[PDB]
């Protein structure tokens, strides 16, 4: 009922007090998408959890773009369950067996036909692109009639 | 125009003008950098770039090479081949052997391009043995290792053209040059972090960040910076439950690869005095709670006061996302309360401008728009200190174009000229009908900025009318088909999102009433008159602050860190920040806690799930449905009847424009837990160059060291 | 575990050198431990690991303003 | 717990922490695994901080000074020192101390010098 | 339009009952009533398994009996599957090959060499001829060491039990070898990528010598108890018979394949690392049974001798590994010396190398059969896909092909003929 | 059944007559089977709840409309019922088929949002 959260599903051996409420989970009847969540042999709780598809931006620290070339898809993390501190040695512990599982995907519809395909919900977001502008070495050295209001420095 | 070329065969469409090097990016072929930055002007020291270029003898610069209408550009040829070797070679004869104490290993172009393109071993052997230079106290917040200096000239050209602070710079001949200021100085920008990021090696480090993590093991997420009102896109790193470092990711629209300094180092402010579990002030003293005994204590005290309409009220905060506004907007509804507060000061009663059309409060030309503008007249802002990455923007254009700047309000340390009409509002109508008003009546593309600190001068009604009637008056160029010259300026990252879902006060009549009983959500800047002392406060946030210190209930949510809000930037692009880490302790979700204490008060809000509560913040306000995007203004020409129809006798008073910012570092609560930006402060007040301030190291006065951080 | 250290080596045929003529032994590194102790498990003396490092998060103390 | 000097004194040699980071051993020996223990057997290294410090100064007639570690190949990774500055100046990977012999009057006039300078 | 034109199943799947055929009518090889040829026999199961010797250490094979014969075979296998195959696509290709160590953990260094010839031909990189001759030899030591293994435990099993101990001192000498180049007696991780890790020190070549001038005393002793014993005969011939054509179709490889009368070893028909430049023989049985199959074993410890002794006289000089730092790890001492060194070293030991994109089956002649691998590379660090090609896992499968109507007495012997390390059989 | 007890040839569905065909005999034999499954894998259950929950594992299916579907979950059925009739599955993994034998219970989403939220997401 419009987003409702059934509360109702019936849970599976991997459910656990980390695992989210579902809204929808694959019946197996949707026009057009294989029900591969219902066969799959995974839990509910991958149909209850949302994930990102993205394009990763290029890093801060440096001018390769290799990573940016591919789109990832990736699993939220949720509020309770994803890290604590063990008691013990100080490590950290965690109940989210989708912490360090990614995807790669060479086309943004390659991922949403994926997502679709295994019940997942899924936010998609616009990679940011540059603007181009022409950049030219000769204006470091452009003249100025009046006022100079910045001395370059190499 | 368009001139073609071929680079390794392929032809390519650039724009004549431009350099090679764009080329060969837009053609999909990698060409090897280090000084070349695309958004730094063009230095051709480095020699990495060197290009085989047909009817050219030599290897050409490839970041230095305008492109022709003809040219064949081989990138793969022997002759390159043997360039980048020999380049390679001599960037690393006298580089330190320190990568295993240096930073930015792992992430370092001169490691990934001398895997790439250079020699597997190197050729370098000297018994006479390399440069050694002596490290420079440049302020706290940058270490220095400066024998790993690659002499690119990215640092002094980000600090001397981006920041206008043009202290940095390169003394010396030959070998033994150097960069950093001669006489030991404090870097004294609020952008001076970006030179760590700008740093092709690690000579450039930041202190916070010393050497606790590599980069391999950090988690990348993608999120927005809620620290000001701009909305500026991020990368934060963690390494499990606790954040390393926030770096800044593209977004050409918001912040174009720059942070300022309170968005990158505020962030060790998020683990040292969070809220994590429920507090219930008994005999004076706050007890832990839980949360079934701290919702009651909520509820019995709400049903002892049981208040009349509009005796419940909200103030939210600055670090308030949208969804918990709509959340708590119902419940306060359901309540029978409309007293919808904002932090600042004025912020209990109607502001000047309204909510009603979207173009009232907004940016409305975007950020985008100042890359074009030719005349800005700044009203009631120190954008340097309110907006930091933007008055970056500002200078770019000024240093490039004929554009003329003028401010109405407290003169400010600018890194633009700018010319100086006045600081009260009859300084206001003599400048726009004055020399400069004629500049925005004849310059295309006019821009007004109206800071936020206006909305909070007691004068706002007659300071909006007088601005609006000018713009009224001068359409054609201030309203034309795309152009906008109207522009209000946000400085906190909820107040655009507060106003598109009318999160206000809408009569003077609720205004008056005294409540029984105050939501503090998030809110930590109030006005001490804004809240009455024998009122009921909860207070619902992160940290510890003034806020909870007056509560009488302290809820933890979450910071925004850990939680996927929804925040609107002051240009009205709608992002949506990602969770990097989970809750801390018993915290809980902030529009959950609203959700939950509906139960408590008998008044249940209908949704359930995070889906649903989006699906009721797209009844109040499609465009927040639109991810990563703007939408316009339609009615854009209706914002005359708030800004001039219900500001028409306006109680002039004469006080000057007061500043807002009094100290940039000391901003909001995680700001204010900041160590980092305890140094920050400090190190600006007493002057102080050296890197251990009140860090860790060996010092002339600390032969022995120090372990406080901050202290 | 009751071999100590370089005698350690001779007996495993891993060098042949004793510890009575090997300049390796005299070293003089007084944070070097002074008797050998042998393997400590199974006795009220066996090592127990522990955290070295300092919670991450830390927690607000609470401070209520004066009413 | 407690009673030992062992399980409240963080090294043989040194009492406190020397890393803002650093857990003290009185918190992380307290609780129910250290009842029925011996502190006295439990691993206690002396500090490397306290003995660093303990070094004598290298003087130097250069500007440059070449640190390996002491041991050849058996040290860290070759580095260069620059000593013009009016302190001692200590290689990045081993701590051990290098001063010009021209700061020898300024450093000598030092009240307190975190190396022990002859 | 699959899987649209799946869904409602207007196409059938072409399955290989479809295409059978008659057999020809003319040149084709070879009853309800009151008496008892129609009455049926009740067979009973049996669990066989585990047995005492280490090697087959997790066999659960479910026997169907007719009074003492086998009527069906049925071995349940994954009861050592630990995830290999996936943990290696998390990992770096350096990271990676300790993996294959712990797949026939009886020969390790010939399973370490199939993966870092798989990745040093994705790699297009040609290792030097020291370390040729270096991965020769202790590929033929490791033969030795696995067949001291598989044969002596064969026959521990069979109930001789005097030459497993004789040859476990010649399994101890030889483990000996392995801790001095590498500081395993088990798992050395010795073979790289590029060559080898470490040049052998500079006392071996003159140790294994003297272990070879006695090591064929020590084979004609342990020949001495069960090539001619009658017991010994009698326990193998006929037993486990399998033909030359039935071998290729039930994807037999190594003795199994070569004990029916096939000349073929990879070694010969594919050669790899120094195996072309070197002289020896390739024993083929006739018989198909595993009297045949002992007796090509035997005659393998006599010629991977040969090989050892070929090996020590052609050790050429020169780098172990392949001389370049992009791929292989820098010496120690250029590491703290020089710059574009110590940047290898760092980027090999974090992010690792990056092998050209692509894929590619490799095969050795492995002690226990063929052994190959399948790895795909993305053109990173990592292996995008790794797949095992096991000689036993073959060979298990077909057991129930085999032991059928044999004895379970005989079955016990079929299992030790079939060189079988279960580490090997799940992956 | 060649060469197991109740080994099936994989075989693929001709048509939804044929499909549904085969699903009512999957079901037959399963609940047919709950008496044997009881006694060998000591079920601490009544037969009626191993063939009521038989039945929610078939109810869940119950909407499928394709036909590549349905096969696949047959074969999982097929394979399912050899594993269990043949003494192969332990007791440990078939009376961990009901979600009542955790120390949580069958109780382990939480009930409504409040008793969740005061829980922490259960
Ligand atoms: P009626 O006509 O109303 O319904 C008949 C059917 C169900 C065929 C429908 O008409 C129909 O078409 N539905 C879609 C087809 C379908 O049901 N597909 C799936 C069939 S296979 C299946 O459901 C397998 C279920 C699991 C099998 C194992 C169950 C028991 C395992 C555990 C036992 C206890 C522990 C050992
Ligand atoms: S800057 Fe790069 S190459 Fe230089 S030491 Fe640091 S990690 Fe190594
Ligand atoms: S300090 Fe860094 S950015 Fe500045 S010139 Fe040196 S290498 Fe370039
Ligand atoms: S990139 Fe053109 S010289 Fe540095
Ligand atoms: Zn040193």
């Amino acid at each position: 009922p419009r987003n409702a959260p059934d509360y109702n599903v019936p849970i599976d051996i991997a459910t656990s007090t980390f695992t989210p409420v579902p809204k929808n989970v694959q019946d197996g009847s949707e026009e057009n998408v294989v029900p591969a969540g219902l066969i799959s042999g995974a839990p509910m709780e991958l149909q209850a959890r949302t994930v990102r598809i993205y394009k990763p931006a290029k890093p801060a620290t440096q001018s390769g773009e290799k990573n940016t070339q591919l789109w990832r898809m990736d699993w939220d993390v949720l509020g309770k369950g994803h890290r604590w501190e063990n008691p013990l040695m100080g490590w950290q512990s965690s109940a989210d067996f989708m912490q360090g599982t990614h995807l790669t995907f060479k086309t943004k519809e390659d991922a949403i036909a994926f997502a679709e395909k295994q019940g997942y919900e899924y936010f998609v977001q616009e990679p940011n692109e540059r603007h181009f502008r022409p950049k030219a070495y000769a204006n470091n050295f452009l003249y100025s009639p009046g006022k100079l209001k910045h001395i370059r420095t190499k | 125009a368009e001139v073609e070329l071929t680079i390794d065969g392929k032809k390519v469409s650039i724009e004549a003008g431009s350099a090679l090097i764009q080329a060969c990016e837009k053609a999909g072929v990698v060409v090897p950098r280090y000084c070349y930055h695309e958004k730094l002007a063009i230095a051709g020291n480095c020699r990495m770039c060197l290009v085989e270029v047909e009817r050219s003898p030599k290897p050409v610069a490839s970041c230095a090479w305008p492109v022709q209408a003809g040219m064949v550009v081989k990138t793969n040829s022997p002759l390159t081949h043997k360039a980048r070797e020999g380049v390679m070679e001599f960037l690393l004869a006298n580089h330190p052997l320190d990568c295993p104490i240096c930073d930015q290993g792992g992430e370092c172009d001169l490691q990934d391009q001398s895997m790439r393109y250079g020699a597997d071993r190197g050729r370098f052997h000297e018994i006479g043995g390399k440069r050694a230079v002596e490290d420079k106290n440049i302020g706290p917040l940058i270490k220095t290792s400066m024998n790993r200096c690659i002499h690119c000239t990215r640092c002094v050209r980000f600090m001397n053209d981006i920041a206008g602070a043009p202290e940095l710079g390169s003394t010396g001949r030959g070998n033994d040059l150097q960069i950093g200021t001669y006489l030991e100085k404090n870097l004294d920008s609020e952008l001076s972090g970006n030179v760590i990021d700008l740093c092709p090696v690690g000579a450039l480090t930041s202190k916070p960040y010393a050497f606790r993590a590599r980069p391999w093991e950090l988690k990348r997420t993608e999120s927005i910076d809620v620290l000001d009102g701009l909305g500026s896109n991020i990368r934060v790193d963690s390494r499990g439950l606790e954040v390393m470092r926030i770096l800044p990711r593209l977004n050409d629209d918001v912040n174009e690869e720059w942070i300022n300094d309170k968005t990158r180092f505020a962030c060790d402010g998020l683990k040292t005095q969070r809220l994590t579990m429920p507090l219930v002030r008994r005999d004076g003293k706050f007890e832990p709670a839980t949360w079934e005994q701290a919702l009651t204590e909520i509820a019995h005290a709400y049903q002892t006061l049981a208040p009349k309409e509009n005796e419940f009220k909200v103030i939210a905060g600055q670090l308030v996302e949208v969804e918990s506004l709509v959340a708590m907007k119902d419940l306060a509804n359901r309540l029978g309360s409309e007293n919808l507060a904002l932090d600042f000061p004025g912020g209990s009663q109607p502001l000047a401008h309204g909510v009603d059309i979207r173009s009232n409060y907004l940016f409305n030309s975007k950020i985008w728009g100042i890359e074009e503008a030719d005349a800005i007249l700044l009203v009631g802002t120190n954008p340097r200190h309110e907006a930091a990455v933007l008055n970056a923007r500002i200078r770019k254009q000024w240093l490039r174009s004929d554009l003329e700047i003028a401010a109405v309000g407290q003169p400010w340390e600018s890194t633009f000229d700018y010319e100086h009409l006045g600081t009260d509002l009859a300084a206001l109508k003599n400048a726009l009908s004055g020399p400069f008003g004629e500049k925005l009546k004849k310059a295309k593309r006019p821009m007004i900025i109206v800071g936020s600190g206006v909305t909070e001068h007691p004068d706002a009604k007659a300071f909006y009318e007088t601005v609006w009637s000018f713009v009224e008056k001068n359409a054609s160029n201030f309203l034309t088909e795309e152009w906008c010259g109207y522009n209000v300026l946000q400085r906190a990252a909820s107040r655009a999102g507060a106003f598109e879902v009318g999160f206000v006060v809408p009569s003077p009549e609720v205004a008056a009433t005294k409540p029984k009983f105050v939501w503090l959500l998030g809110a930590d800047e109030f006005d001490p008159a804004d809240v009455p002392k024998d009122a009921f406060i909860v207070y619902q946030g992160h940290h510890g602050d003034r806020g909870a210190e007056i509560a009488d209930i302290v809820l933890p949510g979450a910071a925004y860190t850990e939680k996927a809000g929804t925040y609107v930037n002051t240009e009205g692009r709608v992002q949506m920040t990602r969770a990097a880490t989970g809750l801390p302790g018993a915290a809980r979700t902030d529009w959950k806690i609203i959700r939950a204490v509906s139960e408590f008060l008998g008044v249940p809000l209908p949704y359930d799930d995070v889906a649903q509560l989006r699906d009721r913040m797209a009844e109040i306000s499609p465009a927040l449905a639109a991810y990563d995007v703007v939408e316009p203004v339609a009615l854009r020409h209706l914002s005359k009847v708030q800004l001039v129809d219900q500001n028409k006798g306006a109680k002039v008073t004469g006080e000057p424009l007061k500043k807002v910012v009094e100290n940039f570092y000391f901003t909001d609560v995680i700001s204010r837990s900041s160590p980092t930006m305890a140094r920050c402060s400090a190190a600006k007040e007493t002057g102080d160059p050296r890197t251990n301030f009140m860090a860790p190291g060996m010092e002339e006065d600390r032969p022995m060291g120090q372990i406080a951080y901050g202290a | 575990a009751h071999i100590e250290p370089m005698w350690h080596a001779w007996i495993s045929y891993q060098v042949d050198t004793p510890p009575t003529r090997e300049p390796l032994t005299q070293i003089e590194r007084p944070w070097a431990p002074k008797e050998h102790v042998p393997n400590r498990s199974f006795t009220r003396g066996a090592y127990k690991p522990y955290n070295t490092t300092q919670p991450k998060i830390q927690s607000w103390e609470p401070k209520a303003a004066p009413r | 717990t407690g009673r030992p000097a062992s399980a409240v004194m963080q090294a043989p040699n040194r009492a406190e922490v020397w890393s803002r980071s650093q857990r003290p051993r009185s918190e992380a020996m307290a609780g129910p695994r250290f009842e029925q223990t011996d502190f006295d057997a439990q691993p206690r290294p002396w500090a490397a901080i306290e003995l660093i410090h303990k070094q004598p100064v290298r003087w130097t007639h250069d500007r440059i000074v070449a640190c390996d570690g002491g041991g050849g190949p058996h040290g860290h990774p070759k580095i260069y020192i620059n000593t013009d500055k009016p302190e001692i100046a200590t290689c990045n990977y081993c701590g051990l101390p290098f001063a010009n012999e021209h700061h020898r009057k300024y450093l000598e006039s030092l009240p307190q010098t975190s190396y022990p300078l002859n | 339009a699959e899987p649209q034109d799946g869904f409602q199943g207007t196409r059938l799947i072409p399955t290989g009952a479809d295409f059978q055929s008659p057999p020809d009518p003319f040149i084709d090889e070879g009853v309800d009533e009151d008496s008892v040829e129609g009455r049926k026999v009740r067979h009973y199961t049996v669990n066989f398994g585990p047995q005492h010797p280490a090697a087959h250490g997790v066999l659960r094979l479910i026997l169907e009996l007719n009074g003492e014969e086998i009527v069906r075979a049925d071995p349940h296998v994954g009861l050592l599957h630990r995830g290999t195959e996936k943990l290696c696509e998390y990992k770096t290709y350096m990271q990676a090959l300790p993996y294959f160590d712990r797949l026939d953990y009886v020969s390790m260094m010939t399973n370490e060499q199939v993966f870092s010839l798989a990745v040093e031909k994705l790699l297009n990189i040609e290792i030097p001829p020291r370390a040729k001759f270096i991965r020769t030899m202790f590929g033929e030591i490791t033969r030795i060491l696995n067949h001291l293994m598989s044969v002596l435990s064969h026959a521990m099993d069979v109930g001789a039990l005097t030459p497993f101990l004789w040859g476990f001192e010649e399994r101890e000498k030889l483990m000996e070898f392995y801790e001095r180049v590498s500081g395993a007696r088990l798992h050395a991780a010795y073979v790289r990528p590029g060559g080898v890790h470490q040049d052998i020190p500079v006392g071996l070549l003159d140790d294994i010598y003297q272990w070879a001038t006695q090591f064929g005393d020590r084979i004609d002793e342990t020949e001495e108890m069960l090539t001619d014993n009658r017991i010994w005969i009698n326990r193998l011939k006929g037993v486990g018979v399998v033909s030359a054509a039935d071998a290729l179709n039930l994807s037999f490889t190594g003795v199994m394949l070569r004990g029916s009368g096939v000349p073929w070893d990879v070694r010969k028909s594919s050669p790899y690392d120094a195996y072309d430049q070197v002289e020896f023989d390739v024993p083929v049985g006739i018989n198909g049974d595993c009297y045949d199959r002992y007796l090509c074993r035997m005659e393998e410890f006599r010629q991977s001798l040969r090989i050892i002794h070929q090996c020590l006289n052609k050790m050429p000089a020169g780098p172990v590994r392949y001389e370049d730092y992009k791929i292989t790890p820098p010496p120690r001492a250029a590491m703290k010396e020089n710059m574009e060194a110590l940047i290898h070293h760092f980027l090999l030991f974090t992010k690792g190398y990056a092998v050209p994109p692509g894929d590619t089956y490799t095969a050795i002649e492995a002690p226990k059969g063929e052994m190959g691998v399948y790895v795909v590379s993305d053109g990173s660090e990592r292996p995008y896909r790794v797949h095992i090609r096991a000689p036993g896992f073959a060979h298990l499968s077909g057991f129930d092909h085999i032991t059928r109507g044999h004895l379970l007495a005989d079955a016990v012997a079929v299992i030790g003929t079939m060189d079988l390390v279960f580490g090997e059989v799940d992956r | 059944v060649q060469p197991t007890k109740f080994a099936v040839t994989v075989r693929q569905s001709r048509n939804w007559a044929d499909a549904k065909q085969r699903v009512i005999a999957a079901y037959r034999a399963w609940i047919r089977a709950a008496p044997e499954i009881q006694t060998m894998y000591s079920i601490p259950f009544p037969v009626s709840h191993i063939r009521t929950r038989i039945r929610q594992e078939f109810e869940r299916h119950r909407y499928v409309n394709k036909l590549n579907v349905v096969d696949v979950l047959l074969q999982q059925s097929n394979a399912d019922f050899q594993e269990t009739m043949n003494f192969w599955r332990q007791q440990s993994h078939v009376m961990a088929f009901f979600k009542e034998e955790h120390f949580r219970g069958e109780k382990r989403l939480p009930s409504n949002f409040i008793t969740g939220f005061l829980e922490g997401r259960n």
